[PDB]
């Protein structure tokens, strides 16, 4: 059958019929060892200087409130002019959540002035199946793009879940766990979290952050010797 | 007109202009990831195939961004992108991940009037067949955005001949026109046929 007429025909989403989304949770029980404690900081972005967080990080997720999540937000100027390169180490990651506009164009302009090639396309893609526009768009938009950026030397490229309710930014889950089974280091960042996005394994920073724990001296001390290179899926 | 109809050539070399403008373009490129270098890709005269309208890119690995260059390049601007969700027949998906589906970038160049926009949504999701064979439902899509109008393959294969497509490609058999206006043109460039240098 051809799912895109039967969009046309119903208002069902074509990827509301995808279907189904051993040990492998081992893997996941060393991820939770390794994990350092929480640790979380209230920062307006806009006026810190980022260089504050130190050690350099292994992993940054980078969620910045787009102008079309919501139908303060940060526009691409803002978030190209952010200094990712002065925190993260000469080998890490990024992970960059770019929505579905001139985001998927405008991030990875940032990837490359920040110093990554873009190595995956992770797309999450949003079912309707309990409710069956930019002026620019030729199509219905129901996706987003989290950009995965690499500089220095099991799991699939899709977030399948439902759309969240109207106001609802938050972004699935799933994408941590994509993150923390590619054992890349235990310095994590994520700028732009919030209270409900706090993880253990994390340094979550964000201007809406209501409590904060974090100390320089002390998240590195996670990472002194002789615990200075663990990948996050090692025995402690 | 309406029917299908194909021209076997070398992309590289034939002088499109003998085509006329097309409301739509697709292309499947063999990026360099029998390929185009990134100049060929970069030199192709895809400028002159439309004044109003939308291009539709297949882009997989760098040709992710590299395809986002050549759009620029011949004038787009990157409006949309499709994606294709790969499954099989029971509707379940098929380095650092596992890729389960392919990306189709969409520029628009100049101002189109008269289009659907917003009928269809960005994700297909349909059967993988052979290899390289991209999903049928991208023409019923490009249809209801844009109906009846003339629309161009470039890199097309036997299969993806359509109604109201021109279809491009070194494996099509022969040279099927129908297009008064346009087997009028291919005689006058192409007197004896035979489309080299
Ligand atoms: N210089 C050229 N001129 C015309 N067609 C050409 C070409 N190089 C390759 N192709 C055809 C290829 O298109 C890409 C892909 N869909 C393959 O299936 C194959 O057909």
């Amino acid at each position: 059958n051809d799912y895109c007429q039967h969009f046309v025909d119903t208002g069902h989403r074509p990827q509301n019929f995808i279907r189904d989304v051993e040990l492998i949770r081992l893997k996941d029980e060393l991820i939770a060892k390794s994990n350092t404690p929480p640790m979380y900081l209230q920062a307006d972005i806009e006026a810190f200087d980022i260089r504050e967080l130190t050690p350099k990080f292994d992993v940054i997720l980078l969620e910045p409130p787009l102008e079309e999540y919501y139908r303060k937000c940060w526009t691409w100027d803002d978030i190209m002019k952010l200094e990712i390169d002065e925190i993260a180490a000469p080998r890490s990651f990024i992970f960059l959540w770019c929505g579905s506009g001139e985001g998927l164009d405008l991030g990875r302009v940032c990837l490359r002035k920040w110093g990554y090639r873009r190595c995956e396309d992770i797309c999450w893609i949003k079912t309707n199946k309990n409710n069956p526009l930019d002026p620019k768009a030729v199509f219905q938009r129901t996706k987003e793009h989290c950009l995965m950026g690499i500089k220095g030397t099991v799991d699939i490229d899709l977030i399948i879940t439902e759309e969240p309710e109207i106001g609802n930014i938050e972004k699935p889950v799933e994408i941590f766990h994509i993150i923390e089974h590619f054992c890349l280091g235990r310095r994590r960042l994520h700028l732009f979290g919030r209270d409900s996005t706090i993880r253990p394994g994390w340094l979550t920073v964000g201007p809406t952050l209501t409590n904060s724990n974090y100390n320089a001296e002390t998240y590195a001390s996670y990472f002194s010797a002789p615990n200075s290179y663990l990948t996050g899926c090692t025995e402690e | 007109l309406f029917p299908p109809q194909w021209i076997c050539c070398d992309i590289r070399y034939l002088d499109v202009s003998i085509l006329g403008k097309f409301a739509v373009v697709m292309a499947d490129p063999p990026w360099d990831i029998g390929t185009l270098t990134d100049d060929e890709m970069r030199r192709l005269n895809i400028p002159v195939l439309q004044d109003d309208g939308f291009l539709f890119l297949w882009v997989t690995g760098r040709a992710m961004e590299l395809g986002r260059e050549c759009l620029n390049l011949w004038g787009y601007e990157r409006v949309d992108e499709i994606i294709w969700v790969k499954t099989n027949q029971l509707q379940r998906i098929i380095h650092w991940l596992n890729h389960g589906k392919e990306h189709c970038l969409v520029g628009v160049k100049g101002n189109p009037q008269g289009f659907n926009q917003g009928l269809d949504c960005d994700v297909i999701v349909a059967e993988v067949r052979s290899t390289s064979h991209k999903p049928d439902e991208i023409y019923g899509m490009i249809e209801r955005l844009s109906p009846g109008t003339r629309k161009i393959e470039l890199f097309g294969r036997p299969h993806n001949v359509q109604p109201n497509w021109i279809t491009l490609g070194n494996q099509l058999d022969g040279i099927h026109l129908l297009d008064p206006d346009v087997v009028a043109r291919f005689k006058q460039r192409y007197p004896d046929g035979i489309i080299s240098k």
